[PDB]
RNA sequence: CGAGCUGGAGAUACGCUUUGACUCGGGGAUGUCCGAAUGGGGAAACCCACCUCGUAAGAGGUAUCCGCAAGGAUGGGAACUCAGGGAACUGAAACAUCUCAGUACCUGAAGGAGAAGAAAGAGAAUUCGAUUCCGUUAGUAGCGGCGAGCGAACCCGGAU
RNA sequence: GAAACGAUGACUGAAUCCGCGCGGACCACCGCGCAAGGCUAAAUACUCCCAGUGACCGAUAGCGCAUAGUACCGUGAGGG
RNA sequence: AACGAUAAAAGAAGUGAGAAUCUUCUUCGCCGUAAGGACAAGGGUUCCUGGGGAAGGGUCGUCCGCCCAGGGAAAGUCGGGACCUAAGGUGAGGCCGAACGGCGCAGCCGAUGGACAGCAGGUCAAGAUUCCUGCACCGAUCAUGUGGAGUGAUGGAGGGACGCAUUACGCUAUCCAAUGCCAAGCUAUGGCUAUGCUGGUUGGUACGCUCAAGGGCGAUCGGGUCAGAAAAUCUACCGGUCACAUGCCUCAGACGUAUCGGGAGCUUCCUCGGAAGCGAAGUUGGAAACGCGACGGUGCCAAGAAAAGCUUCUAAACGUUGAAACAUGAUUGCCCGUACCGCAAACCGACACAGGUGUCCGAGUGUCAAUGCACUAAGGCGCGCGAGAGAACCCUCGUUAAGGAACUUUGCAAUCUCACCCCGUAACUUCGGAAGAAGGGGUCCCCACGCUUCGCGUGGGGCGCAGUGAAUAGGCCCAGGCGACUGUUUACCAAAAUCACAGCACUCUGCCAACACGAACAGUGGACGUAUAGGGUGUGACGCCUGCCCGGUGCCGGAA
């Protein structure tokens, strides 16, 4: 049980319900996690403890850097209490060390991957997710992201050795409605159980369906929702 | 100034018997706070107040005439003086 | 002004008045608190401060936007004026262009009025000579699912 | 529309008085004007308020009121 | 027609023009986890006193929550402000927008949370942690004395700081019992003559070598600057030195002593009923919190506000000749709330309306237990028409010969069953269940003996038609459809086979994500998340499974 900030609940924007469903669940305080790790380069840290920290799905390791500054870090699958850890270019590719992709070997499994130097971790953060290094290009490294997509991440971006913790959300089977409620409000309200007024599927006389669409107009099974943007150049082979 | 503030003394059977124990009651300005009320009595009567308690009082009448009526609005201050009590000759009343 | 007055209040008491009350004109001086509201806060009319002078009482100051400053501005107006924005019912015996109509409404700015105004003009006389307003031209010329229907201007006569 | 002229959001972007704009595509000729700077009384519109008048009303009329935006209704706008 | 719940009433005495209805006495009946009592909201003088008697009061009023007049409401310590922050609101500057305006960091506003000093009694007709009496406490300013030097932000750190379930030990509030104590008298109907009957049986404070469960705590010298913007003697980290039991520190509460208080009643006067004076006893044993000791123990996953006050640090600063702190005087003590109604005749419901309304206290006997059920204390009330009669019919009830579903759309309705203990218990199954299956027996009173008690067990005896003797109080079973299950819904004709659900799938989305709100190159939600995540569609536990057709339509992919 250790220090953090309060994460007050909210399911609607500066007015009305914008992200559908979302509502119940326990109180939960926000724990500040170290995603950047750069300002602690060269300083060694000891894994004080791993902790149950909601807001995440992935475990959290309580780190103590020899200077006195205690920081929380995404605990990776394998990290134990007492195991030392360091950040920077001058840092070994060992369990829990933060080092840019240029110093990171090929085929070597990583997580907490950035996208722009500084900013912080943005890829493979959930438990069990990992990015595997494919092979260095120019001032960019090709990687295999959790989805299966290949991205050009510029070598200068930090990473953490190993796959993310919390083994597997598998034996977690919820079981009863209300385990869902311990977290988020009655989800999936069928649009076919709605009225012509309410949603496009809604209406008719009994059980049905006729054209396949979401809440508003669109269509959902197979329809490229992606834009014709810049980031497409720093990307290779999408599908799955 | 002094001489304003304390509008009138409190008449009633309870104020007259409170008098008999050196305790004086007045209808004062509803805005005239305890300290200002303390000073005004102290000066105008030439006596020291050892304690002061006060409270605001509402109104509302009509006998006849569709003139729904209206309030009046007071504040009643009740003071106790140190051992050598009495106020003027307007205490024996 | 010249004997009354003491508000409607018709009610008793106290009184005031030719050393000119009362009422009528016209200027002053007071003018709590809220309200643009303006020290800060606020569920108007309440709560809480700081500065300066001051014998305590008490008096003055503490909003933002223009500009050296002087000095100006915020808010309020029944309708009328111009501007930004701008419907539908309705009519077309249905309706979509069209109509209702740049009407209703909202919003901004302002005044006792405003707007507009001193020809890169009107129009065919090598006439006129800033603008507005009224008469008339004239339901003309023209517009128009050339349908419903819409509808000028010059000339000339006047207000100025 | 044969649709000129004004105006202008986007993109362009001239001449300087043997110059420039217009005269209902457009060209010639004839004719009327000086843009891209500003100010401006008067006649005109209205009626919160005041006065005068009326083949206007006179208490179910005339303003909603012989005075009330009250009583009363409504959470409120509002209605009365 | 009705006069607003079937919780009653009776008589006597009084008052008055007038009395079923107002007052007083004596009974009666009704509530008593309430129909008693204390708030909050809301209402606004309805409160008390004297008077009234037109309307209001479903009747009558001599009365009232009505009408008139007078009065009553007292705070340094209670609640709110002069303190703090949450959601939210606002917001100089800053980001957008035809106008009006929309956002938005710090800050500010905002309690429903944090913080913080007073307890016991007395008493107006009507106020009381507010007034009076007794004795406290808090802050500030100053006077005196001790101290003899530091004080220690707008900043740092510690602290405030927080779940759900279950539970060990001590306690108190509070409750019971008795041939404990104290007080008052008397009783007789047949008895008792007190070992009967009735009532009362200790609060505040101070001091105390007295008994005491339970709760709380490491101390100090160092090292790195790379951590807290900087500094720190503070805090974090690593290390060295004594950390078993103990050891410190605090004492819920009990006991003793003293003192102020209260205390059953007794007493004197009385303008009819109050006022004043006095004042006994303080036991032994049992029970006992949701309160207190306490931030205790254990277990669990869904992982349980912030900010100020507070404590500790240094920056700046004034300073060491007059410090901070302690101690004893004195002085000081602002504003608003405080009556009354407040599960209701004073609030919301047009109505003195069978409805609704958040919190707290809520006694005794009996009953495994209990805030259930019956009766009942304290207390409150008999519901603002009444009186007769004893028809049809209608409503709410009790019993019912013989029969027992023949009723009917349908056992609709109403019976039967009904608590606790012992015995006993089926198919089927997901191995939990089905189960309170089904069915049987016990149940009161006395005495003896045995034992873990309020008690229970064995034995013998007694009484009635009958012993959970009244009240509360499952009828059960076989088979099928649908839906797995708990759950949700049509406020006011539909509770369901609807919706949701755990689980499955297709699919989209690489992050300024897809998607969604929006004047908007604003802002925001998805998400302080990141593909073991998020959107959308469908199916709907679990088991076995999920086939054929790609022509048309849509979606993805090709391009000569
Ligand atoms: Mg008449
Ligand atoms: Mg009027
Ligand atoms: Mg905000
Ligand atoms: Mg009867
Ligand atoms: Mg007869
Ligand atoms: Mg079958
Ligand atoms: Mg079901």
């Amino acid at each position: 049980l250790t220090e953090a900030l309060p994460k007050t609940g909210g399911r609607n924007n500066r007015g009305r319900i914008t992200s559908r469903f979302i509502g119940g669940g326990h109180k939960r305080l926000y724990r500040i996690i170290d995603f950047k790790r750069r300002d602690k380069s060269g300083v060694n840290a000891k894994v004080a403890a791993i902790e149950y920290d909601p807001n995440r799905s992935a475990r959290i390791a309580l780190l103590h850097y020899a200077d006195g500054e205690k920081r929380y870090i995404l605990a990776p699958e394998g990290l134990t209490v007492g195991a030392t850890v360091n950040a920077g270019p001058e840092a070994e590719p060992k369990l829990g060390n933060a080092l840019p992709l240029r110093f990171v070997p090929v085929g070597a499994v990583v997580h907490a991957l950035e996208l722009v130097p500084g900013k912080g971790a943005q890829l493979a953060r959930s438990a069990g997710t990992s990015v595997q290094v494919q092979g260095k290009e120019s001032d960019y490294v090709i990687v295999r992201l959790p989805s299966g997509e290949l991205r050009r991440v510029h070598s200068e971006c930090y990473a953490t050795i190993g796959a993310v913790g919390n083994a597997e959300h598998k034996n977690i089977v919820l079981g009863k409605a209300g385990r869902s409620r311990w977290l988020g409000r009655k989800p999936h309200q069928r649009g076919s159980a709605m009225n012509p007024v309410d949603h496009p599927h809604g209406g008719g006389e009994g059980r049905t369906g006729a054209g396949r669409v979401p809440v508003t107009p669109w269509g959902k099974p197979t329809k490229g929702l992606k834009t014709r943007r810049k980031r497409k150049t720093s990307d290779r082979f999408i599908v799955t | 100034s002094h001489y304003d503030i304390l509008q009138a003394p409190v008449i009633s059977e309870k104020a007259y018997s409170a008098m008999e124990r050196g305790v004086y009651s007045f209808w004062v300005s509803p805005k005239a706070t305890k300290t200002e009320i303390k000073d005004a009595i102290q000066q105008a009567f030439g006596v020291r107040v050892i304690g002061i308690s006060t409270m605001n009082v509402p109104g509302k009448r009509k006998r006849v005439g569709r003139f729904i009526g209206q309030r009046n609005d007071r504040k009643k201050a009740i003071v106790r003086l140190a051992e050598g009590q009495s106020i003027e000759a307007l205490a024996g009343q």
